[PDB]
């Protein structure tokens, strides 16, 4: 009965694609929303010569639908189908909510009314580590780190066998870090290694660099920041890059990374106690994240 | 191995979706080819960490 | 035991909102895709002064997710919940395919390749009744006519009692006609009765008027249409309008309506036969379609 | 009467989702009010033919 082994392995593969197809749907839409140019070495889907912006928005939705179509096909007769889809839609919605947070992080939330125009915030009062942790918790951690673990547990019919409280803590922790890494690469990793041209400075995003810079910078540094942040101009984007370098954020990063790595280390041990096999595959996922070059 | 089967199932899924499209949504081969390039361009080319993690968790646990 | 009646009714309203929230999602995004100005008397969501384009894309996505969140909350304990969500997502997927058909109807499909740029068709060989019917069947009929009927059937636990083969014929026919009506108003009904400004001509869409004109018109008429269609220019747009009046499309409309009205009448009687309570509700639904002014 | 109860449940639904957003997703009041306006502006103001049909079909068939 290497048939259980075949069925689980195949279902895991399908679930793997569901997420990848979910990721794909998000990147197509994120790129339009972020005004990105390039992705995985090539142009963003909406920037392909024969693809119109309107058709790209719709292509993004097709992608999302395919996740449901593939699940319904392959898992039609499976007792976990209803549980799988519940979770998968929860995470997806939570990811969409996270994107609300990201996409509105540059407006003063008190002046956030549909009926009335507003520009980018000039005092950046919301650019706090608190608000940052929220953005990232919902826009990345859930779909990137918690969902793949849970989907693996579901097709293995082993979901109840792990400490979910701890698993959730792990997923939240590694997910934040992965995002902080995304934000640092978006600024200091060259586009050709990365596959994409960074748009966080230009887009006046609440990136980790922004929020950490602002919590330690003098007022001279902050003023020069507020003059140069959220502009397409390359001399301006080049200053912000300098202001980060000058504030030694590479130091805050190493420290943050170390703190994440030891807390991650502890939680995996709490998880190894009753659930040693899950603990291993979590360690691998960590292994694919920690100090990733990408 | 994990990757090799993962792409195997990619080609199944892709087959099912594109054919279902042809057979039940009255889709011409032109649009069908459009969607194949779109699907490969948007789903393929990353490091597949989220997908591969699922298979990984599943292999580790079946024991 | 008016409890069943209360439970069924309440489930019915929730499903009704699932569909209205779905519709809503489709309109936020259709409006961006179609580059529309106005909707239901007010600006299009993405055209609200304090609603950025990026955020309206996302908001459309939250709308879709809410259909799932409401279902899962209200129908959590409900035998039919998985049946309901399967069907709902199929329809939703079918609708998004229909939109691909719509949005790409202006490009020669033989030259439809992402990697390579291409302008709007200059010959319109794809503006056929055949292709029109395909657009409309998928983008409008399923969600607008089949899906409401089906949902009422599911919460009433009455789905197997009716002739689905006929129900589907009826849905397809009424849905076609609804869209033919939508296409005519776009061009001839004044924007203040309609609540929106028509964009079909400007967007160079495969409307029923377009395909019906093209199949009957002269070489000369067609050349003039080819020189004025798919352009925001208001003289060009006014020409196209004139060409539709001149070609007496209103004749063909009246004829199509009647053929539709009697073929609909025949199928409702085929249905009244084993299913009089449902046929009555299909007659009301037809009632809100036949010669609507909106 | 179909329309009366249809809007009652709209409020139930809205209340549930907006409150869940506050309670479980850490959402601030400003954004909660944004989503209230979004939700009303995009879901209300039409004639609810799709929604009202479901109720009708259900009322008819409970016989
Ligand atoms: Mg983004
Ligand atoms: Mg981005
Ligand atoms: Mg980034
Ligand atoms: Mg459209
Ligand atoms: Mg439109
Ligand atoms: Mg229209």
């Amino acid at each position: 009965d290497g048939a259980r082994r075949k069925r689980v392995l195949h279902d895991a593969c399908v679930c793997g694609w569901m997420i990848e197809f979910l990721q794909a749907h998000y990147l197509v839409e994120d790129d339009i929303m972020d005004n990105s140019v390039t992705r995985r070495g090539k142009p963003c889907w909406y920037r392909h010569p024969d693809v119109t912006v309107q058709c790209a928005i719709n292509d993004g939705l097709l992608l999302k639908s395919w996740t449901h179509m593939m699940a319904m096909h392959f898992f039609a007769d499976r007792p976990f189908l209803q549980d799988l889809l519940c979770r998968f839609n929860r995470v997806d919605y939570t990811t969409a909510v996270g994107q609300l947070y990201d996409v509105t992080s540059m407006f003063d939330s008190n002046k956030l009314d549909p009926d009335v125009s507003q520009p980018t915030t000039t005092d950046f009062a919301e650019f706090t580590l608190s608000n940052y942790k929220r953005i990232v918790k919902y826009k990345t951690a859930y779909y990137t780190y918690l969902l793949p673990l849970v989907m693996g547990l579901i097709v293995s019919e082993a979901l109840p066998t792990v400490d979910m409280g701890v698993t959730e803590e792990l997923a939240m922790l590694m997910g934040e870090y992965f995002q902080v890494q995304d934000d640092v690469m978006d600024c200091f990793t060259p586009p050709e290694r990365l596959g994409k041209v960074g748009t966080d400075i230009q887009d006046a995003k609440c990136s980790w660099l922004a929020v950490t810079f602002l919590a330690k910078a003098s007022s001279a540094q902050v003023a020069e920041f507020k003059a140069n942040y959220g502009s397409g101009d390359s001399e301006k984007v080049a200053t912000v890059r300098r202001l980060y370098e000058e504030a030694d954020l590479q130091g805050d990063y190493v420290a943050y990374e170390a703190a994440v790595a030891e807390q991650v280390k502890e939680l995996i041990e709490k998880l190894r106690l009753c659930s040693p096999g899950f603990a291993a595959s979590v360690e691998t996922l960590w292994g694919k994240t920690y100090k990733r070059q990408k | 191995m994990p990757m090799q089967m993962f792409m195997q199932v990619y080609d199944e899924i892709q087959m099912f979706l594109l054919e279902e499209l042809e057979l039940k949504f009255d889709m011409d081969p032109n649009r069908v080819r459009y969607l194949r390039k779109m699907m490969d361009t948007t789903c393929l080319g990353g490091k597949y960490n989220r997908g591969l993690t699922v298979i990984d968790v599943a292999e580790s646990l079946l024991s």
